């Protein structure tokens, strides 16, 4: 029904089984692998600490900004526990939302201190810095419950 | 609309993820990556010795080394590269591949194949463990000739722990070889017939009858030789005809062998070229009619290493031979027209491929002129010998088991491995092999015989061995690009979140997840030739493959 | 048994000897096995000797303040556990060692240590009967005494935590039978057996450990 | 306990599951000096004292690399 | 199972010419006569194939048609259960070192030590064989 | 002959070989992209990560910024 | 789904196969050395006692019989005929390993030994390993027995008894073919 790009194909399951070049990835993230890495230790032991999903986003909100993050916040696995951080470079916003269970464990008192420290790191040009900023000011405020 | 991944994948695994599942396992990916590890280790163990001897065989005059410390060496260093490397990187790939590429969820007996794993491990260890006993290794050659294995003389511990390790491990390879038979025999897709399985898993079935062939008949010499030497049993005595009867014996063996590790490796190149030639294999089912007769022949020509005892039938085994050159000849074609007229690009697979068949074609060159007995008479004995069978084994095995290593990385671990410090590797084992073993004929064919720990000025040769020997160092440092390299991406290194990395592959290995699940298929597709995973990608292809296959 | 290997099997021949006397001696050694490993650390100790004014510190005193100091250090291991770990509470159930991993560790380390000291005093038994050198067998021992134990520690801490991991997959999945199936669109499943209840798509529903040994044949 | 992660050891709450990693460095580094000092009032011979270096230095090394990557944030 | 049948009697043809065609031009135009090794090596080599392949032309004889041996089959053909695969089990290894212990004993010759290595192979055998037969404990 | 000569030549032709050959192939590009710039667009498809630790649509709150 | 053809049956087979192989090494070694003795090649202290190696052939043919009337049992799904034939089968192999160790005391007693001669060395290690594979045939006995005494009887068991079965057949035309060679041929 869909595109299917050229390798890819719709299999006796649901599953799509795509094909590479001989030489290209398959990912394209355009930050380093050293800033992956950190990022995705950051982003895991903060979690496992706080006893909440902690999630990234980093494409447009070409629209009310909260709503739109509010819209995104619907496609992480478990959304009533979890904490998402949106970010649009190309509209220079920041957005930060919230869960039904995760509310009244310390997040009030470290939304604006996450959405601080990322404003001033992203005031140099270290977008995936200032992410690892953010999350490990925001993981180190909750607390499990 | 969106997915949730993460940023980088996992690097490594809980805390006690991996030393209970390795006493306990048994499935063929894992055992098959025992293997590799393991028979890696014994490789670098083996080129550590390779590097002693050439240090001494510089400079004429024993400098650091003795006569029998000379002779251990390159007894144990022929020991370890033959029978604890190759032999079981042979299964090592079988484990790793063979299943997926029949389309079957396990192996037949999956307890047996861990039994042969660890018997394998042991049987090296305990033929290792000889340079503890004061008397040293064995010292003989690895051919352990007729009189000179008995009690009277070689009378140490280190040649009786090396007939029970060999034992040990032609029991482990044996056991291996009844599983993969009977794999291949029972577990298959239910479209799969024995003419759609890939050339990989025919030349293992046949490499497995062949190992069924040859390793019991050195077992029952084997057991012989320790009777005469811990019993006085008078079997290899030179008073009957104990001398001729264990090289009849042991070269029966012997040969099998030296064809157990050319046919697998032979697969995997047929196996890596059609994917990165965007073409199909060229002569298929001849491919496979030449596996047949090179596996029938190579049980008849067993003597012609035995010229120059003046006891053998010489043109019998002479016409065998002569005619064992033809059908890889034909695979010589068959690989060359699937290369030609395709779309080349030269990855580290292709790479090494390539330069594998440059050095097997100059090997088996020297070989079929060695297969004259007028000229062995001459060249027998000497370094002309060395140089051929290292330009046969390393162009197959080394160049072969790196191609394979390149290309199935990404199916057992789910990263990429760097590809500039593959070729940086490839590059620094080409100038290092064909520096060390190209002026090894010339050294023969001047009076230079194998084996001599030491000779005189007043000689020749003495240019050319220093020029083998910094070719023999060039080769000892290539090893850190692949180590470095392995050791960096096995944990970091490029995610691969698709079936078939290396695009346009076939064989049906490439049509499941990256690493494969336990029990290795969540579906299959339709067999219909030995192209399933292709027609499965490039559904718009399959008529265009069916039209224009008969043109030639 | 202890009849019959009292009958069978010979032991202290006392008269293939002789009657002691200061003069003659064999190269027989090796007290009975549970005072070896005080002859094996009397072999293999290095000899360390002290000279100052008109005076002498010999060599076998090391052995005698090891010996006093393992004598001193095992009636006091549950006092030093309990101040480690902060645990005064009153215990009537016992612990499955798996789930200790560190004093498994500490215990299979000391097992170690007393099976270097134990091989060590075999040495020439053991040189002559596995063609060994006897300086070998020496530093061998010399040297394993320091490299074996903390090697057997590692070992057995990840061994136990997968012990546990194994544990708790049987916990979460169900017991594998080793049945295969192909499912009609071509994938094989493995046929799990639930120990509890399941959901309504038909997954069993995960359980809680409880110190218990769980079952992992279909047999049993 | 003082401290572990259930999702590192699963029993953490059923027995002793952690041990400060000074104590580990530091016996190491202790070892590692035994088997130097090893060799004082050297008997003839020097076979032996090359397997001693290479067994004290491949310790050093061993901790020397888990006390940098715990630094460094790769470890924990 | 009719390649796997052909395959086999075809390496059984070769190697019967083989055989013959060795032992009589050995018995003829050699040294000593025939040569006795490489015709008793030749001729039960054709022996190991020719029963491997009469074991599959036997099996093969009596048999319909699998989905794998036939052409046009669906996937849907070869839906049900398979046998019985063994997962995890700790034997194999213990069947190795019993079986090593034996080998160091045959080596260096000592008698006690072949005698205990083959106990163990019997008790790791018998280990192995037993795993999935036992039963609950009677009590 | 010339044992300095030898040794020379045995120590220090691997060790040239291995460096020529490294600047001539470490120094290329691979095929991972280029770090992006906050000055430029952002071209890259929506980008969206989470965490996998915690394991078995009312929004509680929320919080702006503008950097 | 099913494969019909037998798995276990197969890997036992290919198995044999190579036993064939070193057993094929065993009658290079035995053959060479006899074209080399001249004359008697037997030697003198060396007689054969035919009325002691005819009966247990005898006996281990008829072992063949009862193995396969136990497999017989085995294919019609009772365990208690199965494990009757079986007992025989055991105690009949039994009584072939003691007539050969007997036989094998009373030939060292005033005669051949392995260091002695070649004929003896050759003797010996082609009819001792020969006795190892029915030792361990009767161990198989032992352990197929007891695997069906120890739970319910299925399809698996009755395919264990069966490739026992053809194992002892493979045993016992080695046995008649070794008899043949030397005995009767010389
Ligand atoms: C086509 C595909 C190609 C295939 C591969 C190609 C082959 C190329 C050749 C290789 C060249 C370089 C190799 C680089 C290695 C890559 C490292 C990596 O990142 O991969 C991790 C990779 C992933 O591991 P994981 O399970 O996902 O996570 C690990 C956990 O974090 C932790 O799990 P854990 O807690 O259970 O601990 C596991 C334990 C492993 O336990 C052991 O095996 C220890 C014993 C081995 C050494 C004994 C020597 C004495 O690990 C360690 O011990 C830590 C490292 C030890 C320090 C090294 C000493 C430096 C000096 O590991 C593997 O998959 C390797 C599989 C098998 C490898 C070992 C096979 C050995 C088989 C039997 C050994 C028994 C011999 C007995 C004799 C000696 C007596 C003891
Ligand atoms: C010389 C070396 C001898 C090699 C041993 C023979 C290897 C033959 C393997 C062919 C087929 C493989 C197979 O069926 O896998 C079963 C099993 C592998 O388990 P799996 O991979 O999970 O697959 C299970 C199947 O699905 C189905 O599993 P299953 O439960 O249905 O098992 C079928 C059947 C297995 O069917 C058979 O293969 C029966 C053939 C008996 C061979 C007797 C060997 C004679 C020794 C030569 C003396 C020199 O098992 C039995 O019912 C009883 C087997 C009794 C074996 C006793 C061997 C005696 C060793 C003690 C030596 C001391 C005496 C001399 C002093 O392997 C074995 O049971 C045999 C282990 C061999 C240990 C190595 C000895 C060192
Ligand atoms: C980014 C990478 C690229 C960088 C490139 C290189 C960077 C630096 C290079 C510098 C030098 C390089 C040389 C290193 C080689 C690297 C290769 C390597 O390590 O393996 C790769 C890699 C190592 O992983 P990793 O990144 O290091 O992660 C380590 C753990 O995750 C986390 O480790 P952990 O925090 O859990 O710590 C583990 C360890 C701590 O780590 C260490 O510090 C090292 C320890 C070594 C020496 C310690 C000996 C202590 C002895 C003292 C005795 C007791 C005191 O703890 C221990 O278990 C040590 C045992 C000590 C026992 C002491 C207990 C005391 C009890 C109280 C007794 C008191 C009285 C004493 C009396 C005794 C008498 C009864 O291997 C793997 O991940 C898996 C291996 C897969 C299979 C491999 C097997 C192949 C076999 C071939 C055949
Ligand atoms: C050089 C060696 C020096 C010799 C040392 C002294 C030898 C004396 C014998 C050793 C101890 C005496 C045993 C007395 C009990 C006898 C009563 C009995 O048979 O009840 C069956 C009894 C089951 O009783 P249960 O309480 O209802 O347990 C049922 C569970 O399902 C249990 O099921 P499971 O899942 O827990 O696993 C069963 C496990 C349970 O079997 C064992 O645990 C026995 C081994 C424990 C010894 C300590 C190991 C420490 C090593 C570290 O056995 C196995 O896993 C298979 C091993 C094969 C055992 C028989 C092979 C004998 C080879 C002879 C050559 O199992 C056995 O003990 C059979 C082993 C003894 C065989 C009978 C005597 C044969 C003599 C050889 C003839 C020549
Ligand atoms: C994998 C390893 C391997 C391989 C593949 C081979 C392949 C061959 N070998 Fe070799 N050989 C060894 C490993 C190998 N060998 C070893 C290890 C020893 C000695 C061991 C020891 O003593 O320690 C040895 C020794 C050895 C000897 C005895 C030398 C001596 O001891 O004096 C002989 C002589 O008959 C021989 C012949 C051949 C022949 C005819 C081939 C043929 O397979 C090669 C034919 C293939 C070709 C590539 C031909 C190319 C085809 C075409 C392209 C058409 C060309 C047309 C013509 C020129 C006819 N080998
Ligand atoms: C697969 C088999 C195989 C392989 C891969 C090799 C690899 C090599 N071989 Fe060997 N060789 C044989 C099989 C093989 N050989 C056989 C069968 C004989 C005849 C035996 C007989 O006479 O009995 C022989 C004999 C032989 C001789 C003649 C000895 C004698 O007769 O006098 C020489 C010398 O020129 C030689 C050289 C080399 C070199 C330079 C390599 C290089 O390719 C290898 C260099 C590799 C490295 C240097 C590894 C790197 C080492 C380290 C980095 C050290 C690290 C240390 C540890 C990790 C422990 N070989
Ligand atoms: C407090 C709390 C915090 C913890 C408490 C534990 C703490 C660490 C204790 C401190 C350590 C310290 C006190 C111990 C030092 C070591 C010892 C006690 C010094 C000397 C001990 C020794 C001389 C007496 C033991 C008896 C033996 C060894 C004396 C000599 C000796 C004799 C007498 C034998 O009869 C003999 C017979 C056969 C073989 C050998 C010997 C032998 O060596
Ligand atoms: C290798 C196996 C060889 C043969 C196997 C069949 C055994 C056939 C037994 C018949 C021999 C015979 O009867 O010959 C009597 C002679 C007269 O020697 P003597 O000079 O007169 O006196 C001097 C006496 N102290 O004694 C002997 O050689 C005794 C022979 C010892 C028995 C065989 C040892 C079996 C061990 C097998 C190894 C298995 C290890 C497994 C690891 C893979
Ligand atoms: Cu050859
Ligand atoms: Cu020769």
């Amino acid at each position: 029904e869909l595109d299917l790009p050229y390798g890819s194909a719709l299999t006796s399951s649901g599953r799509i089984s795509a094909v590479t070049e001989p030489g290209e990835l398959s990912v394209h993230y355009p930050f380093p692998t050293m800033d992956l890495v950190v990022l995705d230790d950051a982003l895991k032991y903060g979690s496992r600490a706080a006893k909440a999903r902690f999630a990234v986003y980093i494409g447009p909100l070409g629209a009310d900004t909260a709503a739109t993050a509010r819209e995104i916040l619907a496609n992480v696995p478990t959304p009533e526990n979890a904490v998402l951080l949106a970010v649009s470079p190309d509209q220079r916003a920041i957005e930060v939302v919230y869960g039904a269970d995760v509310k009244g464990r310390g997040i009030e008192s470290a939304a604006p201190l996450g959405v601080s420290a990322a404003a001033a790191s992203f005031k140099e040009g270290n977008l995936i810095d200032g992410l690892i900023s953010a999350v490990r000011v925001m993981s180190a405020g909750v607390s499990p419950a | 609309e969106l997915e949730a991944r993460r940023p980088f994948p996992e690097r490594m695994g809980p805390k006690g993820n991996l030393i209970y599942k390795l006493i306990t396992t048994t499935d063929h990916k894992l055992i098959g990556i025992m293997y590799c590890v393991v028979c890696f280790a014994f490789f670098l163990v083996g080129g550590l010795m390779a590097l002693f001897m050439r240090t001494e065989l510089a400079m004429p005059g024993l400098q650091f080394l003795s006569n029998e410390q000379f002779n251990q060496l390159f007894t144990m260093h022929g020991t370890v590269m033959l029978l604890f490397y190759a032999t079981p990187i042979v299964f090592g790939f079988a484990n790793l591949v063979l299943p997926l590429q029949i389309g079957a969820p396990d192996v037949a007996f999956p307890r047996l194949n861990a039994l042969s794993f660890w018997l394998f491990l042991f049987g090296a260890l305990i033929a290792i463990a000889g340079f503890i006993t004061p008397g040293g290794a064995a010292d003989f050659g690895w051919t352990a000739y007729s009189p000179l294995t008995d009690a009277i003389h070689s009378p140490g511990a280190g040649g009786d722990l090396w007939i029970m390790g060999l034992a040990v491990g032609g029991l482990g390879t044996i056991l291996g070889g009844v599983n993969m038979i009977t794999t291949v025999v029972c577990m298959r897709a239910p479209g799969m017939t024995m003419f759609r399985m890939p050339i990989f898993t025919w030349n293992i079935l046949v490499t497995s009858i062949l190992v069924l062939i040859a390793f019991p008949i050195l077992t029952a010499a084997l057991f012989g030789l320790a009777a005469d030497r811990h019993l006085g049993a008078h079997i290899y005595d030179p008073a009957n005809g104990g001398v001729l009867l264990w090289q009849h014996l042991f070269w029966f063996f012997g040969h099998p062998e030296v064809y157990i590790i050319a046919l697998p490796f032979f697969g995997i190149v047929s196996e890596i070229f059609p994917v990165f030639s965007r073409k199909p294999i060229f002569g298929y089912t001849t491919l496979i009619y030449a596996t047949l007769a090179i596996a029938a022949l190579s049980v008849a020509v067993w003597a012609h290493h035995m010229y120059a005892t003046g006891a053998v039938l010489l043109p019998f085994f002479s016409f065998m031979t002569f005619l064992i050159a033809v059908p890889t000849g034909i695979k010589f074609f068959n690989w060359i027209g699937t290369m030609w007229k395709g779309q080349l690009t030269f990855e580290t697979p292709m790479l090494f491929s390539v330069g594998f068949l440059i050095t097997f074609l100059l090997g088996g060159l020297s070989g079929v002129l060695l297969a004259s007995p007028p000229l062995d008479f001459h060249v027998t004995d000497s370094y002309f010998v060395i140089a051929h069978f290292h330009y046969v084994l390393f162009g197959t095995i080394v160049f072969a088991t790196y191609a394979g290593i390149y290309f199935w990385f990404p199916k057992m671990t789910g990263r990429l491995l760097d590809e500039r410090l593959g070729k940086l590797h490839f590059w620094l084992t080409f100038i290092g092999f064909h520096t060390t073993f190209l002026v090894q004929h010339w050294l023969g064919d001047e009076g230079m015989p194998r084996r001599y720990a030491d000779y005189l000025p007043t000689d020749g040769f003495t240019t050319l061995n220093v020029i083998s020997t910094v070719g023999a160092f060039i080769l000892g440092v290539s090893m850190l690009p692949f180590v470095w390299n392995v050791f960096k991406s096995w944990r970091y290194g490029e995610p691969v979140t698709v079936d078939d990395p290396w695009g346009y592959g076939n064989s049906l290995e490439w049509a499941t997840s990256c690493p494969p699940p336990r029990h290795n298929f969540t579906e299959l597709p339709r067999i219909r030739s030995e192209r399933p995973a292709f027609e499965l990608h490039y559904p718009h292809m399959v008529e265009r493959m069916r039209a224009e296959a008969h043109v030639g | 048994v202890l009849g019959l290997m009292g009958g069978l099997l010979q032991i202290n021949p006392i008269w293939n000897l002789g009657p002691y006397k200061p003069s003659q001696v064999s190269a027989g050694s090796q007290p009975d096995f549970y005072m070896m490993w005080t002859e094996g650390l009397a072999r293999i100790w290095p000899p360390w000797e002290f000279y100052f004014w008109h005076h002498t510190i010999p060599a076998p005193v090391w052995v005698a303040v090891i010996m006093g100091l393992v004598f001193v250090l095992l009636p006091a291991y549950p006092f030093l556990e309990k101040r480690f770990t902060g645990d005064y509470a009153h215990h009537n159930l016992l612990q499955r060692p798996r789930d200790v991993p560190v004093r498994t560790a500490i215990g299979a380390m000391a097992i170690a240590f007393y099976m270097v000291l134990t091989l060590a005093a075999m040495n020439d038994i053991i040189a002559l009967k596995f063609h060994i050198s006897l300086n070998a067998t020496t530093w061998i021992g010399r040297i394993g005494m320091v490299i074996l134990p903390p090697f057997v520690y590692f070992i057995t801490y990840r061994w136990c935590i997968g012990l546990q991991r194994s544990d708790r997959s049987v916990l979460e999945h169900g017991v594998e039978t080793g049945i295969i199936k192909r499912l009609p669109h071509g994938a094989y499943i493995e046929l799990h057996q639930p120990l509890g209840p399941v959901d309504e798509h038909g997954h069993p529903i995960p359980l809680q450990y409880q110190g218990a040994p769980l079952p992992k044949r279909m047999n049993k | 306990h003082t401290g572990v992660d259930v999702e590192d050891v699963p029993s953490a709450e059923w027995g002793w599951s952690h041990m400060p990693i000074g104590v580990m460095h530091i016996g190491g580094l202790l070892s590692a000096a035994f088997l130097l000092v090893m060799m004082r009032g050297n008997h003839v011979g020097h076979v032996e004292d090359w397997f001693l270096i290479g067994f004290a230095a491949v310790i050093v090394a061993l901790v020397g690399r888990n006390w940098w990557l715990r630094r460094r944030g790769w470890i924990r | 199972m009719h390649i796997e049948a052909r395959l086999f009697e075809i390496l059984t043809a070769f190697f019967a010419l083989a055989a013959v065609v060795y032992a009589v031009l050995t018995a003829m135009f050699a040294t000593g006569g025939v040569e006795w090794a490489g015709t008793t090596a030749l001729v039960l080599t054709t022996g190991l194939t020719l029963i491997t392949g009469t074991f599959f032309r036997f099996v093969a004889r009596r048999l319909d048609t699998r989905p794998e041996d036939y052409e046009d089959a669906e996937i849907s053909d070869g839906a049900g259960e398979l046998g019985f695969f063994a997962p995890h089990s700790w034997w194999p290894i213990l069947i190795s070192l019993s079986f090593s212990t034996a080998a160091v004993g045959a080596a260096l010759w000592l008698p006690w030590l072949i005698a205990a290595g083959v106990a163990f192979v019997i008790t790791s055998v018998c280990g192995l064989v037993f795993e999935y037969y036992w039963g609950p404990e009677k009590h | 002959m010339s044992t300095a000569l030898t040794h020379g030549l045995i120590g220090g032709v691997p060790l040239v070989l291995f460096a020529v050959l490294a600047l001539i192939f470490l120094t290329r590009k691979g095929p991972h992209p280029d770090t992006y710039k906050m000055s430029d667009p952002w071209t890259h498809a929506p980008i969206l990560w989470a965490a996998e630790e915690p394991r078995e649509v009312v929004i509680g709150g929320g919080a702006s910024g503008k950097w | 789904s099913l494969n019909r053809p037998n798995m276990v049956s197969v890997g036992t087979i290919v198995w044999l196969s190579s036993e064939l192989m070193f057993f094929a090494g065993l009658f290079a070694m035995y053959f060479t050395a006899r074209a080399q003795a001249g004359g008697a090649w037997p030697p003198e202290p060396t007689e054969l006692n035919l009325a002691l190696a005819v009966p247990v052939t005898l006996v281990l043919i008829a072992s063949s019989f009862t193995c396969q009337m136990g497999v017989f049992a085995a294919e019609r799904g009772d365990v208690f005929g199965l494990r009757r034939w079986y007992v025989i089968t055991f105690l009949m192999g039994l009584f072939f390993v003691l007539g050969q160790g007997y036989e094998y005391i009373h030939l060292v007693e005033h005669g051949t030994t392995i260091p002695g001669s070649a004929y003896g060395s050759v003797f010996y290690l082609a009819t001792g390993f020969h006795g190892l594979h029915v030792i361990g045939g009767l161990v198989a006995f032992v352990l197929l027995l007891a695997r069906t005494k120890m739970s319910k009887f299925t399809p698996a068991q009755a395919t264990a008894a069966i490739v026992v079965s053809y194992y002892w057949h493979f045993v016992d035309i080695v046995w008649i073919a070794l008899f043949a060679t030397i005995y009767f041929v010389r």
